[PDB]
């Protein structure tokens, strides 16, 4: 978390850089990190699932 | 130095083994395929459709 | 014939040297990796050079065991270098390649 | 007559390592070949009484390798040989490989090609010994390296899941790796033995390169002795490791039990595959940096086809002298890249030593050869 | 195949030798040895050494160039 | 019509060991497929403990 050149991720293993959309943007990693499917149920509470 | 084996006779021997090399890889494609039970290939089958 | 070639010939002299083996008594056809075309043409030696190339060898291997070198004066010098073994091993791949070309047709 | 000659057992360990005929020549160079047979056992022997205690499920695996250390008496040496042994075990074969290239020793095929198939071998064993102490390294340098495998087309997923007994390096992945990592070594010993067979086909090459069946002499007394000295020497370096500095080769992070969502920032393999661990992040490919670093040993099956010099040996070529010792300095440049973050200098001077690997292999040792068969006329 | 026998063909070559028990087994052991060594490190320096300093000289640069990297002045 | 079919199957597929093997992977593709049937075919028959069970507790 909030480590690398896009202030998002960065994956340390081979230089992975990622945005806080969780996209891919340098480093060898062929797509963006997965989006689980989720949901709001209320405006305090996230279902992901 | 693969120049040893170009010429005709040996032309005429790469001809001579190609039905048998093209069988050989019959084989080994439906021996994959079979083995593997390959969803991709299989389902074009008849009677070997067990979906 | 002028500066030209003796250049050239001084850099093959220079790596000549450098190479080495004339340090363990040795000649450049002694040092030739025995391969089929190499076997056959030692064989075709006669006696003569095939006893001194057996006692070359010797030399060296005996001298490359205690990793000593031979005086400076035995070393061989570059021309004195006697190219014995390479007429027979042209003759033995020129034999070869007769086959090959006949093993095309 | 001799009992030594014609009793059906003996005869193997008589033309094996009493009355085969040797060079006069081989040097130090050559005995590798009976320190990695040394390092096979000792693996196999320490290896074992490591097995008579350490247990393989993740709720006591690392507990097992502590209980080793302080209650089972002297499993702390047992296990410090062990780790050291590894390491030993790949100082050995490093040099062995070297040695082969250097010398020409690869024109024997069969022998060099079971010897890569003893370097994949022994490797692959030692990749999955390291993932049994269950430490954080353990887990995680286990997570990097099978992963590795989802980049081939259509199946990576299929298989890495396969090899995992799971959608994770779990229980199931453990206890498997204790498995293979048993029953590896006897398998080795099995290759090494035909690697031992078609080598005595031939007898040993030299360091002239050039035949010695004008000079030969029996392995027993020279190189029996020769050979004891050189496992003296074996078992120095081994026991200055473990009795003095253990930890020394080994990383500290592998001391704190895995944690699946832990994920250190440091993260790397042992010593023994930084160079490929290199040669693999310095290209920014999923496919790309995986068949690289599978081609980064796999090449050592190339070599045969790239001689190209009308000599054997390179005691006798000094271009090539150049270029091979330019070759290991760009491995120690590898290892030393491998060992550091992917960031700042050490990216592109980690791409150019990964490329400079495969053009002094596949182009300038080649092409250095054709050179020096030019400059003798040859 | 192999064995003393059926190795190869030699003729007219003498070999002097001497038991062990009657030699000493460091003949002028750091005598004519140290001279030996030198000679040894002499004929293989030029062509060992410069790709070893090759990698020292990228070693120590390489590595002040990541330290002096992560710092700023200015900007 | 006998004769003829034993020696037909040896002409057509039997000499060349390609074919021989081809057949027998191919012949092994669909055998293995018709296996399964009659034996699963033949273990219900015997049985009937399981699976109509299914129509009655379900279908929604
Ligand atoms: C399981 C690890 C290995 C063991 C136990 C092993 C065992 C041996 C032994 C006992 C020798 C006797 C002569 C000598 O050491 O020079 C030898 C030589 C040799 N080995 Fe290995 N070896 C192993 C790995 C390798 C590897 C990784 C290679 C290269 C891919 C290799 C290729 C050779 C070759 C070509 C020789 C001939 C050396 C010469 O005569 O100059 N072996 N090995
Ligand atoms: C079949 C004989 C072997 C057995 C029974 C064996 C069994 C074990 C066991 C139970 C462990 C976990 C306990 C511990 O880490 O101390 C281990 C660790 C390991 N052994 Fe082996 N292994 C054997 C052969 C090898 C071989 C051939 C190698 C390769 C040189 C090897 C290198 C390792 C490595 C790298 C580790 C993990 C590192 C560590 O010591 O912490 N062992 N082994
Ligand atoms: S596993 Fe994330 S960069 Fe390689």
């Amino acid at each position: 978390a909030n480590a690398g050149d896009f202030g998002g991720y960065y994956c340390p293993c081979h230089g992975s850089h990622y945005d806080a959309s969780g996209r891919i943007r340098k480093g060898p990693a062929p797509l963006n990190l997965e989006v689980p499917s989720y949901e709001f149920t209320s405006d305090d509470m996230v279902i992901v699932g | 130095m693969l120049t040893r084996f170009l010429g005709p006779r040996y032309r005429q021997l790469a001809r001579n083994w190609v039905p048998t090399a093209q069988l050989w890889g019959a084989v080994g494609a439906v021996g994959l395929v079979w083995a593997t039970d390959w969803r991709l290939i299989l389902d074009w089958v008849p009677y070997i459709n067990g979906k | 014939v002028s500066a030209s070639s003796r250049w050239l010939e001084g850099i093959r002299k220079w790596y000549y040297n450098a190479a080495g083996f004339n340090k363990l008594g040795l000649m450049r056809d002694d040092t030739i990796h025995e391969n089929d075309d190499v076997k056959e043409a030692i064989r075709r030696l006669p006696e003569n050079l095939y006893d001194d190339r057996v006692f070359r060898i010797k030399r060296a291997l005996d001298l490359s065991m205690r990793q000593q070198i031979l005086p400076k004066e035995q070393w061989t010098k570059y021309e004195e270098d006697k190219s014995y073994l390479e007429p027979y091993l042209k003759e033995v791949i020129r034999e070869r390649k007769e086959r090959e070309e006949w093993a095309k047709k | 007559t001799n009992i030594r000659k014609s009793h059906p057992l003996m005869k193997i360990v008589n033309n094996a390592f009493i009355d085969l005929p040797a060079p006069s020549n081989i040097s130090s160079w050559w005995n590798f070949g009976s320190l990695l047979g040394i390092c096979l056992i000792l693996q196999i022997l320490t290896g074992l009484f490591l097995a008579m205690h350490y247990t393989s499920d993740t709720t006591t695996a690392f507990s097992s390798v502590t209980h080793i250390c302080r209650d089972v008496n002297y499993g702390w040496i047992i296990r410090y040989m062990h780790a050291n042994g590894a390491s030993m075990f790949f100082i050995c074969l490093y040099m062995h490989v070297g040695r082969g290239l250097y010398y020409g020793s690869y024109t024997f095929l069969e022998t060099w090609n079971i010897g890569v198939i003893l370097l994949l071998t022994v490797m692959a064993t030692a990749f999955m010994g390291y993932v049994l102490p269950w430490g954080q390294m353990s887990f995680w340098g286990a997570t990097v390296i099978t992963n590795l495998l989802s980049a081939i087309p259509y199946i990576g997923t299929n298989l890495v899941e396969w090899i995992w007994g799971g959608f994770s390096v779990d229980k199931a992945t453990l206890t498997r790796f204790f498995a293979f990592h048993f029953i590896l070594p006897f398998i080795i010993m099995a290759i090494a033995m035909v690697h031992l067979l078609f080598l005595h086909e031939t007898g040993s090459n030299n360091p002239t390169g050039i035949s010695s069946d004008v000079d030969k002499i029996p392995f027993h007394p020279y190189y029996t002795i020769k050979d004891i000295l050189g496992a003296l020497l074996l078992i120095l370096a081994l026991m200055l490791l473990v009795l003095f500095a253990p930890d020394l080769l080994g990383d500290p992070d592998n001391y704190t039990p895995a944690n699946p969502l832990n994920t250190p920032p440091h993260i790397k393999p042992e010593w023994y595959f930084l160079f490929a661990y290199a040669i693999l992040r310095s290209i920014p490919n999923k496919l790309g940096g995986v068949l690289a670093l599978a081609f980064s040993i796999l090449i050592l099956a190339l070599i045969p086809l790239l001689h190209t010099s009308k000599q054997r040996s390179m005691m006798f070529r000094p271009l090539s002298q150049c270029l091979f010792w330019a070759l290991v300095a760009d491995l120690l440049t590898l290892t030393w890249i491998g060992g550091q973050p992917v960031e700042h200098p050490y990216i592109t001077i980690g791409q150019l030593a990964s490329v400079l690997y495969f053009l002094l292999i596949l182009v300038l040792m080649p092409t250095a050869g054709t050179i020096e068969n030019k400059l003798l006329k040859w | 195949g192999r064995q003393f026998g059926h190795l190869t063909r030699v003729r007219h070559v003498i070999t002097y030798s001497l038991s062990p028990f009657e030699q000493r087994a460091f003949p002028h052991y750091f005598s004519k040895g140290i001279p030996n060594v030198l000679r040894r490190t002499r004929a293989c320096i030029l062509r060992v050494a410069p790709p070893f300093v090759a990698f020292y000289l990228v070693y120590t640069w390489g590595t002040q160039e990541f330290e002096k990297s992560k710092r700023k002045n200015p900007a | 019509v006998a004769p003829t079919l034993t020696a037909r199957l040896y002409s057509l597929l039997f000499r060349r060991t390609s074919t021989f093997a081809l057949t027998i992977v191919v012949g092994a593709l669909f055998f293995e497929r018709a296996f399964d049937q009659g034996a699963d075919a033949i273990y219900e028959h015997i049985n009937e403990g399981k699976l109509w069970k299914h129509i009655k507790h379900k279908y929604e």
